[PDB]
């Protein structure tokens, strides 16, 4: 009874607007028109500086897209013809017919600089060299959403059989490996039980935003929920966990001033470390209009924050210690995050030493703050847990500076303990 | 079916204070009721 | 339609009264009294030399609960309260309010010696550390169950979208690992009788409780009434879930047969092969109360064919046969899991080494008794199959001598080579 | 859900008498309505190795297993199983189960060394091939069994977990899954003569069997073959439709969309699917059973549109390059990993695979030969480094030569240098 409605990432419906969006991506976006029944398609970038903008009509009615550094993919879900479009045209485009059993359609479509891949209701995986010749092919959960960056590729896939579930995986030179295989995904799914949302949720039943890497080649997704999940320690999958690391709807209820606002939402782009790059689309269609704002930017904020205490306590004034809360932790998840990514995969925009020092920095002075407030309390055993958790010699010293000014002398001996037993080793 | 108990029981086998109380309760009991 | 619902182990429903237990496990039982407008909370415990019972009045009406020897976990569903309790009292109570969106709630909560977990119906997953800092926050499939025994955590996961699944873990104070993620479990639930419908309408999942061995195995008890355990939970590949316990099937044997109904099984623990557990009767599930004495019930490897015992009892008297097959399965998987207990994690008490060479004793002695059957048969291939199974050599010797007194030679050549073999 | 009794390849009666239970590289199984009794029948294809023979059936047996040692059979409903070597010498035994209320046995399994059961419950109970129960285990509910020496591979489906499998094997020191419940990704099904059979079998499931290679495949209602690869190492194992029928039908029948011809899955064996080709009303074989037949595997890479534009049917050259390329491919690494792990299984492998290397870059120089037709440097380079052999290098070189393309002779011939040079 489900429709597998063709998907690509921060793309959009019609509604009664003929033009429309196929996707849009920290490169740039993509849109069509609809004109005398064919589709102009526009393809536009961000960063001008370095590419250029072009115009041409899709004769086939493509319905799906995906938009990469060197190139652009296109597909038309019914027919199974894609097309691949490089920046440059030092190298040539490219146009291919993939087969489709009766009743089936493409789902998706994904590429890279070294890899094109596509995905089908009837849960076939086809992927093809960036020159489009044939390199696998594998059948798998019905695909229902899909993206991809550099050897690595991100699936999600649902049916009445299988539930939402998802895959990462990477190509090696000898061979792919799976980290996660058609595992449950923690996402949730939009009420299937406002017309806006149903206008939107017909163009796309499964509710995904947009799904994407990070910056640091991290999986991200943005639901119906609309939160930021980062799969974290996907590189060693027994201990690998989902982060809800930014609660758009929440951030969005603070900086409209503790207000119940149907009138602004957030279109994601991409995580740019910190910061959920993204559209503050704004009144009744909950998707961008076709003049664009500009590519805005949210903090990502885990969410540990409660309305009963920020109405009471507080355009919304965050309470200091339910701040440092919160910055304990951004601290904590990113600090690991960049210690993955420079133990795995090295520094890839040559600055990552430093500013994984500065998260330490803020890491260490959130707690810090947390452990002022316990001894105000003179909570010696909250403090003391909270000194353990501090990570510099630095730290722990001004651990003992805020206890001997709390006049509460069993911590200052049991924080020299912990330097002691560290400076020692 | 061929019986085996005995095998398992050669197989299986491989003074108290308890034992002295428990005579004294004998002993006292007998001792109250005889003539 | 499905609905999310607060769990608590063997914590049981109001029903018509105006008292419930909250959870009941191997350390104690809580009990909430439904005062007016406000409810009188009573923690009890088993081991009354370590701990002392205590009570106090509750004004956010808290309907989830976790107790283990270091301190009590208390939640409220709807908005999302929670409070920990240290047992001493050296260390201080804290409480926490964790955020709830619109329609979510705590489905679950659970303790640990340095940490306190919180699980929602929106699948968020909240790690505070056993001071209420916190430490983290996951997005997993919704936890409508969950329990731990020391740091060793044991979730299991559930939603329309995902299907029945779980989850084990052991944090500690050092090397935090994970056995096995999100894997989906065979447990049996109910078809999602007034009185089975209320208890359903106050525990949707049907998982009467959820708890570990006093040797540190996961186990779960669902709505067929039948208790599983995890085996060889510690190398995830060979990891395996297995019935020990129908306990309907006991319930009408050692009542002698007759259908019996309106008798059930409310388990606390397993402890090592024995089921404790509260038998509640009447058209009730659950205890009322003055909570009766846990009753034990050994666990009994489900190889009962029923048809089979009418037909020979028509006080059941059960078949050699089947005694013996039950004797030899239970005896083996009991023995394989203090195997793993005692290489993994090593003696707890200074006799458990002792009760497994008890156990391969019991072990060996079932194989001689259905090895005899088989030659009584004359079946020599069937006796030479189950010859192969003997641990002790010493015992392989009553092996021949069955064979010798079954008039089987080639059996007493075979055992003969196998005794050579075993020796060499 | 109704969880009706599966066994491999067998067949519904509807409004027949005779009815298959199971169908193998070995033979067949049949059984035979006889007023409340039931006549049965085992037949087997290697008449040289095995014998034919009957027997009459009153507790009406409607699970099956043949395996080449012995015969297994099972009462759904009230959970009697019976054994029956094919060396008689060899006892049959039988043993009655326990089955809860409401409980039914679902499959069956045999090998030379042990007999599984699983039930509609999911309990998953074995034996060893004498009867000893030698153990109990809980699963979601098993909806089709199939087993090969140690090796046995399951499919599980509720309400509760999905559609999901599991792959195991019976080390001497322990039991080891290999994958165990996993998704499976097989379709279920979606007009009588459709509901009389997916009222026997709503999984759809037509077969289900390991290779002669000892690799897991099954077929399903979609009617395209499934075959795990690279199933010995878990991080890296795949799910290959090497076959889909529909396609070879179409084909094999000139372009017409027949409703008129049916495949019926017996076994893998290398390259060709063993298989029964049924044709008429039913979509299941008769009681006249035809003799088995092979279709040779091959990859669905064709275009149906692209097919009868271009026109039996004939298949343009590189197209016809492309399957090979990719088939050649897929069954190199079936033979690597099993060589690697198994070992040889008769001995024919080894060269089986030099000559498939063989074949597969000469499919890859043929979609050289057509990049470089359409003077297209970049994808006939790519072409290039997927090449194995210097003599497929130097053809390449050759061929380059031949289309005039220097700049191909040159980054073809430092590949080149690149491999000899070590």
């Amino acid at each position: 009874k489900f429709r597998y409605m063709p998907f690509s990432p921060a793309g959009t419906p019609f509604g009664f607007t003929d033009r429309r969006y196929l996707t849009m991506n920290e490169v740039g976006y993509v849109s069509t028109v609809k004109n005398s029944e064919q589709y102009s398609i526009t393809v536009s970038f961000f960063d001008v500086g370095r590419f250029r903008e072009y115009h041409f009509e899709d004769l086939f009615g493509y319905d799906l897209c995906f938009l990469n550094e060197k190139g652009t993919l296109f597909g038309q879900s019914k027919t199974g013809q894609i097309q691949y479009r490089p920046h440059d045209s030092i190298h040539s485009n490219w146009t291919k017919i993939i087969p489709l059993q009766a009743g089936e359609r493409i789902t998706s479509v994904a590429a890279t600089p070294v890899r094109v891949i596509v995905g089908t209701s009837l849960g076939y995986f086809r992927s093809f060299n960036q020159f489009g010749v044939p390199f696998a092919v594998e059948k798998t959960s019905p695909i229902v959403a899909l993206t991809a960056q550099n050897y690595r590729v991100f699936s999600v896939h649902y049916s009445q059989f299988h539930g939402l579930s998802y895959s990462l995986s990477e190509l090696g030179t000898s061979s792919k490996r799976y980290y996660k295989r058609e595992c449950p995904l923690p996402m949730s799914l939009p009420n299937i039980n406002k017309d806006a949302n149903l206008d939107y949720y017909n163009f796309n039943p499964m509710g995904i935003k947009s799904l994407f890497f990070s910056s640091y080649g991290d999986p991200c997704i943005f639901g119906s929920d609309n939160t930021l999940l980062l799969l974290s320690k996907w590189r060693s999958p027994e201990e690998s966990k989902w982060l809800p690391i930014l609660d758009s709807n929440m951030e969005i209820w603070k900086m409209s001033g503790g207000k119940e606002t149907t009138d602004i939402h957030v279109w994601p782009l991409a995580l740019a470390y910190d910061t959920l790059n993204c559209i503050l689309v704004k009144g009744k269609h909950i998707w961008p209009e076709f003049p664009l704002p500009l590519p805005s930017e949210m903090e990502i904020r885990m969410p540990v924050f409660v309305k009963s205490k920020l109405l009471e306590e507080n355009e919304i004034q965050i309470p200091v210690s339910m701040a440092a809360e919160e910055e304990y932790l951004r601290s904590k998840v990113l600090s690991e995050l960049l210690t993955d990514t420079l133990e795995n995969d090295g520094e890839m925009y040559g600055n990552e030493n430093e500013v994984l020092a500065a998260l330490n920095g803020a890491y260490d002075k959130a707690l810090l703050r947390l452990f002022a407030s316990a001894c105000s309390d003179q909570n010696v055993e909250k403090a003391l847990s909270l000194a353990h958790e501090l990570k510099q010699d630095r730290a722990l010293t001004a651990a003992v500076k805020i206890s001997e000014r709390a006049e509460l002398p069993s911590l200052v001996k049991k924080i020299n303990n912990i330097r002691e037993a560290r400076y020692e080793q | 079916d061929i019986n085996i108990d005995d095998i398992l029981a050669e197989l299986d086998k491989e003074v108290s204070p308890q034992q002295d109380f428990s005579d004294l309760m004998k002993s006292w009991k007998n001792e109250r009721c005889s003539p």
